[PDB]
């Protein structure tokens, strides 16, 4: 990835082996958790499309998920070309390159072309666009890897409220929906699926009670 | 923005003059990058020390066969051959730099510099650059060629590179 | 490997022991799977032929694969020498003699000569050529390690569709026969070998079905 | 080692603690496998005889192998001193004296003399000769650690051809025979020592047998 | 169909009856086989869209195949209208307006307009476009009339190799999925489905074997 | 095929449907026999490569033979390319370029280019070269279609000499060998394989007896 170099002139610095090893280890140890998306977004800050292609090729296993990621990248490139076609217009006095769906995906774009598109003024946000595409793909993958539906989350007879709410919020974060749907679900589904012993306790507190009040109520 | 490359021409080792070319990378980018990179020699192989093997007075000077030195070879920086990028630009006059080929989608490294308007070539050879400085050096070169192309003296690209 | 300085020039640098350790560890732990070529290309960016000969000789075990790679490099060097004969006689003062195939390999040349080739004007990319040759050899090696053929894939009555498609795409990436042949295979062989119940669930969606709906059909 | 400063004079630098730790770790972890010689030649690059003596002394254990290596270095130094006369008397300024065998071994010299002999014009590869001697010694050591001979390898009835050729090439790498004799061995004994089934398979394959087609034929 | 004269110009000519008779006879007698497309392309060289609509409507029987061809022509006509939109504004004096997707078929245009389109300056090849569409439709028809898939081919214990390879190449030319995939199939599926005795006779020649030696091996 | 047109100017005349029907009939009844090569050469006199491709595509069935023919055409094209290299570069306005190895087979050469190559002065014999290639292929195919070898031809006990000599000469013509070898083959095989009584009858005439005397010997 390119980085601000002293003084004020961005030059290309190849991806460090330690970053690739950290990525391989986090994909090996954590599989495909919701948190990987932030770890991926933070490990590849300002990365050229070639670096993101390297980081997606260095993965070991989960080839089905990588295939969905590649297909969604292709779909985003296709839609991007459809949303950004060259309509006839007077030619600009200044010419700057332009990134195609295939030029953004780093397939047919040489490293020099990407460095140009990034360091030129005005900059072309090819890296951020490809990162948005990969993040959409990773969201698809992590929502697919969900073992059970959020509607099936129910507490055991003696399962403490601690582990119950932990697992429930984990599955809810892995689940995909708008924020208002989650706001309705945390009020309609959480208290209902609790164990009756502590369900009575949560009902005694009130419907619009916060999480900490219920948690300290059923505490112990 | 558009690259400029030069060639210091030599006739049997006597220095003759410098021809410099503006490559139209804004319309034929992949064709222009291949001539630029072969001129710098940055990919390991190129034009430096190759010769114009076929010079026809009043038509064009052709060169660029750095592997076989007689029009049967040459290779591009993308492999031995690549597609005809497009045909936006036409053969409008002397100084136009156009790609030689062995039919469609067979571009390698051979190029020809026109010394006349050759509209019959339009639609069949990709044009990707024009002489900037040095056209009388291209004109003087004609004298060392013949109707069938055979040249009388060895005409070489003594040195070449990028200027801008 | 060469590294640029503050003013932009580059000079030889000793190979880091961390790179060698990571390469040997990933070769030992991940054996010879499709995800060694991207990591190899990322680890040795800008490495001299001596550094690549180091990274290859340092691989203990799997000596048959290393011999295959050596034979492939030998054939590529012979073809390079045949396609680019070297000239004889005195060499110009401003130019260094062009390398032969055995010297492009870095077997019979000093490190200083490699650095002079890589930092010449214009630069000569011996490292990139030898890296391309090694990548081709590694592709042939990962082709050889392929456990099963692409046609023999048939899902068991109990083996889930996820494991089936995982194995399929794993051996498909390990095949690397071509790209359009791979595209035809993922259309035909993927749906041709499903378990009868989920098979007809996929046929209910027709050939226009994508992989996501293909999986969520048999899901749950 | 002696790192060459960018566009400047080559500056001496002490061996890195990271380099020495990696060296002692690989020694302790892998004992004396055939790859320790390539990894040693990789870690120690451009190093002075003082650096090489330090890298040898940091090794703990295997004192028999260390004494054999020191005896090999002594024999090489004796041969060098016998076939190279040593001059004496007053020496002209700006020109170092004749390096003796005990000095090229680093046992009777100092870092100043080593750097002087490595910076002279023309340079005298004292480091490259002492490293050659150390590699000869390490070759003797790895030959001594060879558990079984090469002529006594026989494939098991159930042991597959891949494992058989792996062991065969490991023992071949450990073998001490010259490269010209080394070729005939891998040409003949490989197919002459295998199990009868794939032996007849490779016999039907006939001449020009290469490892790739051999392994593709002995499949299943 | 148009025909050139002594002066060099062309003009419409009435369709010959023993062409219609030959086409109807070859369609009925040979039904649908891969060798009906070359005969169709040879019979109607230079035929106007009216002549092609004649040659298609004249085919009695197999009305399902003719409806498939009509549907394919229908979809192809729609694509042509979508890909190119008529320009607005004043038209040049030396040029006049073009046909539509449906008029390429000749469904809503008289014969004189077809002749004017075909002999205009520059000429417009409506006949060749509609012939390409009809050839694609006939390819789909002969695909449907294929009696098996390419994978189900397995030679019987008594069925000679000649009949096996004949059936294989027949259904392969009737497949027309691609050309490079065909090249991979003729290498793999041809060698993978032989009878065990002749199978190992073919394996004796390796993958480098050509078809001639492939058959003369099992011959006699 | 092109034909001399009044007066003295060759113009392109498309292949007539009756010629194609005659070819389909002769490849329907005669199938593959020695007489097909002469019939093919007479039906396609002076045919452009497109006409020969049309005549080779219209054959229904016998796909193995057509594939052999295509592969031998490719082999002859490769040999022509290896013997007649084609130099790249701009073409002269008056004369046409030298046809490549694949321009002869009509694969990538448009009909206009072939018409040019044939009508130009001096003419390029593309049609005769492609006819020689197809004739080599047809000779291969008819020598393959031979049911038995010439050495296996033997007369029955009461099978008349007429049928025996007819079958023997038919198999000998279908067989492929130099005429000089056939001169010994006839004098060694014709009399030996005959019936014992007719054997003595022919041996009474002499070794160098002509065919007519040998026939009239055992006549009736």
């Amino acid at each position: 990835p390119i980085v601000q170099n002293i003084q004020g002139q961005m030059v290309h610095q190849a991806i460090s082996p330690r970053t690739l090893n950290a990525w391989v280890k986090v994909v090996e140890e954590k599989a495909f958790s919701p948190e990987v998306i932030p770890m991926f977004s933070a490990l590849s800050e300002g990365a050229t499309p070639q670096d993101l292609n390297t980081m997606l090729n260095t993965v070991g296993g989960h080839q089905a998920a990588m295939q969905m990621l590649k297909e969604t990248i292709n779909e985003e490139a296709a839609e991007w070309d459809r949303v950004h076609p060259v309509h006839a217009g007077p030619i600009a006095p200044g010419q700057m390159r332009e990134p195609r769906g295939s030029d953004i995906a780093g397939t047919t774009s040489t490293l020099q072309e990407q460095i140009g598109w990034m360091t030129n003024n005005p900059p072309i946000p090819v890296g951020e666009i490809y990162k948005r595409w990969i993040i959409l793909g990773l969201n698809k993958i992590v929502r697919m890897y969900s073992p059970t539906s959020i509607l099936d989350i129910r507490q055991g007879p003696k399962e403490p409220f601690r582990d119950y709410v932990d697992r429930f919020y984990k599955t809810l974060r892995a689940e995909q929906a708008s924020q208002e749907v989650k706001n309705w679900m945390t009020e309609t589904l959480l208290v209902q699926n609790a164990n009756p012993d502590c369900k009575t306790i949560l009902k005694a507190l009130g419907p619009a009670a916060t999480l900490e009040e219920m948690m300290t109520a059923c505490q112990g | 923005v558009n690259p400029t490359v030069f060639f210091d021409i030599a006739v049997d080792g006597e220095p003759l003059g410098r021809v410099s070319f503006e490559l139209f990378a804004d319309k034929v980018p992949k064709t222009a990058e291949n001539f630029r990179a072969l001129s710098t020699g940055e990919k390991g192989f190129g034009y430096k020390g190759s010769c114009f093997h076929r010079i026809i007075p009043g038509f064009m000077c052709q060169g660029g066969d750095f592997t076989r030195h007689n029009g049967t070879g040459g290779k591009s920086i993308y492999g031995e051959k690549f597609e005809d990028e497009n045909f936006i630009l036409k053969h409008t006059g002397p100084g136009i730099l156009s790609m030689a080929n062995a039919g469609p989608n067979t571009n390698g490294s051979q190029f020809f510099i026109c010394t006349a308007k050759t509209e019959w070539l339009d639609g069949k050879h990709v044009v990707f650059g024009k002489v900037k400085e040095g056209m009388n050096i291209v004109e003087a070169m004609e004298r060392f060629g013949s109707r069938n192309g055979k040249t009388s003296k060895k005409i070489t690209i003594a040195d070449c590179g990028q200027l801008e």
